[PDB]
């Protein structure tokens, strides 16, 4: 007769949810300003607009 | 010497223009040699055998960063010198890319493409179609293609009127030039 | 290594036999996955009763004769090679020695017309061979070394294509029977030989039912 | 060895290339060469009558659902073998799916229809479509569909054109194909 | 077989096609045989006559459920065995429906239509005019309405009629399966 | 060795172009070779022949993922040196793609393909239909639907006139392609 019997899932669900975080904190890109040119932009200044930002 | 990369009889070929001229050969000359300095220049793909660049650099990127102007080499070590550095040092770049990781800090190193059968098949094939495209349209005809949807509020009639984008030449030698 | 499986006697799923290439002087293994046949026979799986038997379609008969030979221990033994090549027409004799199946435990020097001297290695006693090819035709030669008391038996002339005695197994848990496969230098390319292979599964209580099946060795050269 | 599933004048007779023969008969098989590795590619169905399986399978599900990669007849129990298992058990399938219940655990059985087994006649009328789309479209001809409603983005002519699509033919090997 | 309830005279007198030689009767007969299980299979409807079932069962939901797959007779007893049963139970369905109430659960019945006098005209209908779609539209070309050939500027709207059921044909069909609820 | 990949005889019996000078044997190559390096770039398949590289690695992260410009060719070790090591190390790719796991660091692997044989129907296919695209549609006169003409007041259609793409092959490949 001991707290352990009943806190199984509680600590399974704590384990389960602490991983998805730890796994999402490195793994999702830290990046924003997603930023797009279309196909007639010459790469080359492309390289340009880019430094520029 | 273009000649060499694509003869006349090829374009006149191509173009359909071999039976019907269409076009003096002069013309088609100045035609050509538009049409490689627009592909060399929208991909960055030099055709001459080198040009070695002497360039003045700013470190950037606190992790320390070099953009270069040219594309290194290829294969080369590209050397950096002054600067406040005691030797010119050394390093060896990533084919097709100019960034390098490290009283003025310059660098020197040679652009590349030193052979000429290089250009693969699709630089050329797009060359065609542009100067395919500018043997019959001499300015005459409006001819605007769209882009984007709304049309533009002072009431114009739309945009992207450009050879070698309207034609063929884009989406031809695109599958070269790089996404970043 | 060869894996087949076995086909299920379902009635249901250009020759009869699968077929096997194998190359001269190569010892491969071979894998034959019974899970599809035996599995629905609930028993006790299969058992270590195979039997094998090898069978020539086309064999294309020796050119060249092989031959035997005696030692004791020790002593040097001598020998020719020249009364194993009964040639119909007339040409020379090209007598080599394979480095690639030379002998095993000594030395052997072909002499300039037919000779050979096979020096033992001291301290050995069992047989060895060495395989002689005079004029691209190829045979092997048998010696056994006596431990200078007796005399020793004559080893059988490895055919061209066996199966070694004891090196066959089955996996009860995974259905799976494995042995070995080895062809001898002096198969003949282009040959074809016939391989049928006896495997009895076994019931909860010890009964037997049986599985035949057949596979097609067709000596090939290069692979 | 496909002509024997696809005798040539069945196609011809099909495709209304007869007495009209369009693009010679050599062309013709390799466009039936090429329009048996769109179909089964993209059903996932293989050529072979009535075949049994041996796969291991996995316990993704933990209730313990089981997929297989076929679809077990009416009747016939599947049994599982190896791994922890005392001996081989015996389930029977439900009729028309591959859905079951309860050292690599292994699992056997029948696939396909106990009879005569040509290749559905079914998934051919796709073939016989697709490759009757491919005698008159070789390619310079400009048709294109549209699956999106609202635009391109820019001045894009929509986009479908792909064949075997607009040809009716994935809407036609579509009733052999899973749905998941 | 399809010879009996399907004659190909009635196909051939159907779309008209009686005196073209360029439909031999093995092409019509490929295409017979592929529209009488191209549209089986969407309506799931087996075309023998009676034909008895064995299959497993799993009760879903706390108050007892057992969904078949046939939708089996009218007023014949389906009989449960097995699966800690001490005597086979027979219960008996309700028309139309497939749905029961009370070491795998086994049941067995028998779906079908009494007679050999098999599928209704429904179902030919639709095979008639699938097969006539077949046989005078190929997919080669894109239509339109009527069966014009359009240009659009833009994208053509030909998503379906290159050669899927834009004939009546599929909906006939449906006209017999059965919406869920 | 495309010569045997695809025979010129096949291309004028599909493009029904065997009776008009206009289109060349020169030419016709030219057409041929820009079909088979747009057909190995749009899928990735490497039908070039060999190109041994030898570029320098910046270990990423710390899982340690080394990237590679191009794919090595399956079952030859990428040999790395320098960056501190003594005693060159040799890793195993796994095939198809270009990521490994481990004064600066180096790599030399080799690239492209050998054999002659194993191009699918599906990619020759598509390379039928570009090439016969462009025998007959130059960069000229931006068409329209059902190859026709338009006088669009607003603007015109756009992207008619590029290959590869209102004609088949890029989707004609994409089942070569992946996730």
């Amino acid at each position: 007769n001991t707290p352990l019997q009943a806190i199984g899932v509680p600590v399974a669900l704590y384990d389960a949810l602490m991983a998805r975080a730890i796994d999402s904190a490195d793994g999702t890109p830290n990046s924003k300003w997603l930023v797009t040119a279309s196909r007639d932009l010459d790469d080359g200044q492309a390289k340009e607009v880019k430094e520029g930002i | 010497n273009l000649d060499t990369l694509l003869p006349l009889q090829t374009i006149r070929e191509h173009a359909k223009c071999d039976d019907n001229p269409r076009v003096t050969d002069d013309l088609l000359k100045l035609y050509r040699e538009a049409a490689f300095e627009a592909a060399e220049l929208y991909t960055g793909l030099s055709f001459t055998p080198e040009k070695t660049i002497v360039e003045p650099i700013r470190l950037k990127g606190r992790r320390g960063k070099i953009i270069l102007s040219a594309t290194p080499i290829a294969g080369r070590p590209v050397v950096f010198y002054g600067g406040g550095l005691g030797s010119p040092l050394e390093l060896i770049p990533r084919p097709g890319s100019n960034v390098l990781f490290f009283s003025q800090l310059m660098a020197t190193y040679v652009t590349g493409r030193r052979c000429e059968n290089s250009v693969p098949a699709g630089i050329i094939i797009g060359i065609l179609k542009l100067i395919a495209w500018n043997i019959n349209n001499p300015g005459d005809e409006v001819m605007s293609v769209r882009n984007t949807l709304n049309a533009n509020a002072q009431g114009l009639i739309g945009g992207t009127n450009n050879g070698a984008v309207i034609s063929g030449a884009q989406d031809e030698w695109f599958r070269y030039r790089r996404v970043l | 290594m060869y894996f087949f499986s076995v086909d299920p006697r379902n009635g249901a799923s250009s020759c009869c036999c699968e077929s096997i290439s194998a190359r001269p002087g190569e010892v491969n293994g071979v894998m034959v996955s019974y899970a599809a046949w035996s599995a629905p026979l609930r028993g006790h799986g299969l058992t270590n009763k195979t039997t094998f038997e090898i069978d020539g379609v086309s064999v294309t008969p020796p050119k060249v004769s092989n031959a035997f030979g005696r030692t004791k221990v020790g002593v040097v033994f001598e020998g020719t090679l020249s009364d194993l090549f009964p040639n119909p027409e007339g040409e020379q004799v090209e007598y080599e020695i394979s480095e690639l199946n030379g002998p095993s435990n000594g030395v052997v020097e072909l002499g300039a017309n037919g000779a050979f001297t096979y020096t033992p290695g001291a301290l050995f006693t069992g047989v060895d061979r060495f395989w002689f090819s005079i004029n691209g035709n190829i045979g092997e030669y048998v010696i056994s070394v006596d431990p200078t008391t007796s005399e020793l038996p004559q080893p059988p002339f490895t055919t061209p294509v066996y199966v070694p005695a004891a090196r066959r197994s089955v996996d009860p848990r995974t259905h799976v029977l494995k042995f070995v496969l080895g062809v001898s230098p002096a198969a003949i390319p282009g040959d074809v030989y016939r391989l049928t292979v006896r495997q009895v599964a076994i019931d909860c209580d010890g009964n037997e039912f049986v599985h035949i099946s057949c596979y097609d060795i067709s000596i090939g050269s290069c692979g």
